[PDB]
RNA sequence: AGCGAAUGAUUAGGGACUCGGGGGCGCCUUCAUCCAUUCUCUGUAAGAAGCCCUUGUUACU
RNA sequence: GUCCUAAGGGGGGCUCAUGGAGAACAGAAAUCUCCAGUAGAACAAAAGGGUAAAAGUCCCCUUGAUUUUGAUUUUUGU
RNA sequence: ACGUACGACCAUACCCAGUGGAAAGCACGGCAUCCCGUCCGCUCUGCCCUAGUUAAGCCACUGAGGGCCCGGUUAGUAGUUGGGUCGGGACCAGCGAAUCCCGGGUGUUGUACGU
């Protein structure tokens, strides 16, 4: 389907609306299943942002875009962008494949939380967290801060 | 501004089509207690010398 | 100025405090590059640093003149040849006044303006005038 | 113009297999190339999209090596055979380069395999005159001499003279 | 049918630099080479430029000035067969000599010989010339700076064996071992034996040695001129050991080139004999006539 | 417009942050040395 | 700041046409759909607070 | 309501758009080779300025797209 | 004076054709073990300076060459600043061009080492 869209809607004859209709349609299809598109079919299409259409470039960026957070190992190294090649390049982006699901052992932030209650008990010192203590709510509100606090870190 | 399209036909219509529409508005005005509908935007205006050669032959 | 590669004389000149510095900016370069305004002005080297130097402007807003400090990096500076006649001159009158003083004559050693000429005699032999109408008698032809 | 440094000599044979389509005609193709050379063939890719050609950009649909020396001299006096040491006057072009093509892979001498099938060749072959390193080094590039520059009748007049064809 | 070389053209074309239509020079690494900081004034910046030629090696300390450049050493490879070497002048250990001879005739020339002596037994260890213990206080060595034109900076190159052979000599030359041939750039350690071992011209012993054994006739065909003076594969490292001894013991040696000798004058008397000269604009007037009798007759 | 007044010396204050300090240190130092 | 062969038209003759629509008896059609075609490139300086020589101070060079 | 409001630094190598002549299928257009090619390409101003061993393109490492304190310009604080 | 290296002006130096090159120097050249890089030792890198050749690069000269540059003229003209109780543009006092044409030219020069 992906294919005959690309064949039918963007194309050397093809006009400007009809480019951008199907790559939009395109966009919209990859972000409910990205593994559809195959690498050079991707970087084909991601190349019609030099397009001097402004939906065309648009509807280009937004695949480019959805691809930079979903699966950036497809686009080209001067596509990716700046997280997507620190990811990359430091191993926490990982590929992306048919029937993963997530499969977290521990809570999210559960190691933030644990770092966070062994500074404060140094910090009383000087006046493993899911197997013994139970969850407390302002533990876990501690633990999403900490976790957003990650979060940012990461993406400066 | 200078344009293109000041220099281009603006209304064109071929000669069946012109035949058959002067046809049938000749026919709606034969009858008295008909009347058009959107008249403003139909092309009515579509449908709306032996002296001079004896003077010419004899001065 | 052609487009392409800039001479490379610009950064071997050497500027220092006190020297005075034409504003002519090349627009190829565009880092140190200062306003519209202040572009073809004479100012005075206050700062030098290692790829720029400082300029003092003197700009007018309504009726008064304001100092402005201008960073301009060495592509857009130009040595100035305002006080060369200056520099020159002040140097040429010490030595003048030194052989002078030695040797006793008094001299002038201020610059004057342009004197009206002496008297002078001029020979009719091999130059002789010749008589010229108030139009051309050739152009009469 | 006896010169020992003005002889003609084969620079370079460039091989193609433009298969138009990826996958395994491809990789069959560049298998072929790899046989013949005994150097690793490199692919190329659709530079723009055609519709009816099949292809579109970024899709690998071509295969091609470069041979240099007594190599290139070798399988270039294959495809001579092949051609049968004849070469339309066309074939010659004004700067003094040459080539043909072969329509299948087998006349060579290269072995039937089923697996692999059948895959025709463009033959390019690139000659100069010893002297082109001023062209093609990087301190003091310059340009070579109009005296030096190789012409077409004279690359005709050394097939005819060295592989003994009929310009034609 | 167009022309794209044409009057309008010709008009609109605007040529680059005279040395780099010539291909000899980089300006956007020259820049960056000759630019002092203005804070520093008129403080000189020397680079040690290197070229390479067919049958020689090219070293020279330079400024740079308003109008030109000026050469405060040189030395070549040449003059190396004053101090024994007269074959393979264009090798690494080569290479490495005509550095250490510059060096040595910057650091005579400077006044500071004795007080900067770099390595006097080259290792193969990355080493920096460093502040001398002067009686005064702390003198910092002389600094030079590289310049290896449109070379190829890979490893192994020569560019870097005339830096090493400076910097033994005694020049401070900011450097890093790994372009140095005997770095590994997987393990990121330089190999101090294969560096000594180039330094020494090792590579071209065994390369003779290996020869010897496989290919003799390829062997005479290269290695000629080194079996008529009789110099052998283990003679080399000797060779190159009492060069770099006499090039530290007297660095102004005179070498008679073997070539015909005269004076300038003469030199410039026998030039202007082999000059053929513009023609008079009387003789390109009268011929100019006949070009115009020649179209008048057609 | 008349030109404005221009001081005798001006200030280190437009000048680089290193060039001051060791100007100022230069001008202890010549201080020291004027009241010896 | 706006315009732009990145434009404005042409499509008679050729096709694909078929359910695109519609008509008549699954079959033909009448329009119509488009495509194939083509045309249009004003700043500064003219000194005693300035110049030259000697001599120090510095963590800058 | 979805989508776009742009990847910066360092080093190295190489030239772009286009035209001519050639190569089985292959032709106007698929890949390859040479010659000419002052930018007629590209760089997020569609006919502005500026760039050719680069400011373009590819490759290798990287996030100076980091804190802190003053100065200048556009002109109290920004 | 002629080469080489680094250069300053950056076409008087560029582009296209021919002709010649003492001496040395460049250059093409020869070989792929090592260092290194490629589809290809083509480029890059390493080794040889023995052999061959100035064929090309380079240098010099030639061209009623294209281009580029410099002079006369154009011209005390065009233009421009003040004056008149000057007319219905011309004078007075001054400043003052560039095209078009007519021609010339086709590089100077610093440092260092050599021939």
């Amino acid at each position: 389907l992906v294919v005959k869209i690309a064949n039918e809607f963007v194309s050397e004859a093809s006009a400007a609306e009809v480019a951008a209709a199907g790559l939009n349609a395109i966009r919209e299809v990859a972000m409910r299943q990205p593994l559809c598109m195959s690498e050079t079919l991707l970087q084909d299409l991601v190349l019609y942002q030099k397009s001097k259409d402004k939906g065309v470039m648009m509807a280009a960026k937004g695949l480019q875009s959805l691809y930079r957070e979903v699966y950036p190992e497809m686009l080209q190294k001067k596509f990716r962008g700046k997280e997507a090649t620190m990811g990359l390049r430091a191993g926490e982006i990982k590929p992306l494949k048919f029937g993963e699901e997530e499969a977290a052992e521990d809570i999210e932030g559960i190691e933030l939380l644990e770092k966070y209650k062994e500074e404060q008990k140094k910090k009383k010192v000087e006046q493993k967290l899911a197997t013994t203590t139970i969850l407390t709510p302002a533990d876990l509100a501690k633990l999403k801060e900490l976790r957003q606090q990650a979060k940012l870190d990461k993406m400066l | 501004e200078p344009n293109r399209k000041w220099f281009t036909n603006t209304r064109v219509i071929s000669q069946d089509t012109l035949q058959s529409f002067r046809e049938a508005m000749a026919e709606k005005q034969k009858d008295p207690y008909t009347v058009l509908l959107k008249s403003n935007k139909l092309p009515m205006s579509l449908i709306r010398h032996q002296a001079k050669m004896t003077i010419e032959r004899e001065p | 100025r052609k487009h392409g590669q800039i001479p490379l004389s610009t950064y071997l000149r050497t500027y220092r405090v006190g020297d005075i510095v034409d504003i002519k900016v090349n627009g190829a370069v565009q880092k140190g590059m200062p306003h519209k305004f202040y572009h073809g002005k004479t100012g005075v080297v206050y700062n030098v640093t290692k790829s720029a130097v400082g300029v003092i402007v003197y700009k007018r807003v309504k009726h008064r003149y304001i100092e402005k400090r201008i960073n301009v990096r060495i592509e857009h500076v130009k040595p100035s040849r305002s006080r060369e006649d200056f520099l020159r001159r002040v140097k040429e009158n010490a030595e003048l006044k030194k052989k002078a003083k030695a040797e006793g004559v008094p001299v002038q050693l201020k610059r004057q303006p342009a004197m009206p000429r002496e008297a002078h005699t001029v020979s009719i032999a091999d130059n002789k005038p010749v008589t010229l109408a108030p139009v051309a008698y050739e152009t009469t032809i | 113009a006896q010169n020992p440094m003005r002889e003609l000599r084969i620079q370079k044979l460039v091989l193609n297999i433009s298969v138009g389509e990826s996958g395994d005609r491809l990789t069959r193709a560049a298998k072929v190339l790899e046989q013949l050379s005994g150097q690793t063939p490199v692919y190329s890719k659709a530079r723009y999209t055609v519709r009816q050609f099949g292809i579109r950009r970024n899709e690998k649909i071509a295969v091609h090596v470069t041979v240099r020396g007594p190599k290139a001299e070798e399988i270039l006096e294959r495809g001579l055979k092949v051609k049968e040491y004849e070469l339309r006057r066309r074939n010659f072009s004004e700067t003094g380069n040459f080539g043909f093509g072969i329509s299948e892979h087998i006349d060579l001498g290269i072995k039937y395999d089923p697996s692999i099938g059948i895959y025709g060749m463009d033959f390019y072959c690139c000659m100069t005159r010893p002297g082109e390193r001023v062209a093609k080094r990087r301190r003091c590039k310059s340009r070579i001499g109009a005296s030096h520059r190789i012409t077409r009748e004279e690359t005709i007049r050394w097939f005819k003279q060295r592989f003994d064809g009929i310009v034609r | 049918h167009k022309l794209v070389k044409n009057s309008a053209y010709y008009s609109r074309f605007q040529t680059k630099f005279k040395r780099r239509r010539q291909g000899k020079t980089d300006y956007y690494a020259r820049k960056r080479l000759i630019t002092q900081a203005k804070n520093k004034y008129n403080a000189p910046k020397y680079r040690l430029v290197v070229r390479f030629t067919n049958r020689d090696i090219i070293t020279q300390m330079v400024t740079s000035e308003i109008n030109g450049d000026k050469i405060f050493a040189a030395a070549y490879s040449h003059e190396l067969r004053a101090y024994g070497i007269n074959h393979g002048l264009t090798n690494w250990a080569a290479a490495y000599a005509t550095g250490l001879l510059l060096a040595r005739r910057v650091l005579a020339k400077l006044g500071l010989d004795k007080t900067f002596t770099g390595v006097e037994e080259p290792n193969g260890e990355y080493t920096l010339t460093e502040a001398a213990e002067t009686e005064d206080g702390e003198r910092r060595p002389f600094k030079a700076i590289l310049d290896v034109g449109l070379a190829r900076t890979s490893t192994g190159a020569r560019v870097f064996g005339v830096m090493k052979g400076a910097s033994d000599g005694g020049i401070f030359i900011p450097h890093s071992e790994n372009r140095f041939p005997g770095y590994d750039i997987e393990t990121e350690e330089l190999d101090t034996e294969v560096l000594k071992k180039y330094i020494y011209g090792g590579h071209v012993a065994e390369y003779m040695e290996t020869l010897a054994d496989d290919d003799e006739e390829r062997y005479k065909s290269q290695f000629v001129k080194y079996i008529e003076d009789d110099v052998e594969a283990d003679s080399l490292e000797e060779l190159y050991a009492e060069a770099h001894k006499q090039i530290r013991a007297d660095p102004f040696r005179k070498y008679v080139s073997d070539a015909p000798k005269k004076s300038k004058e003469e030199w410039k008397a026998e030039s202007l004999k082999y000059k053929k000269a513009k023609l008079s604009r009387e003789e390109r007037k009268a011929r100019v006539e006949a070009k115009i009798k020649q179209l008048l007759a057609e | 417009i008349k030109k404005p007044k221009t001081q005798r010396y001006p200030s280190l204050k437009g000048t680089d942050p290193k060039f001051r300090r060791n100007h100022r240190h230069a001008l202890h130092g010549t201080a020291k040395a004027l009241k010896e």
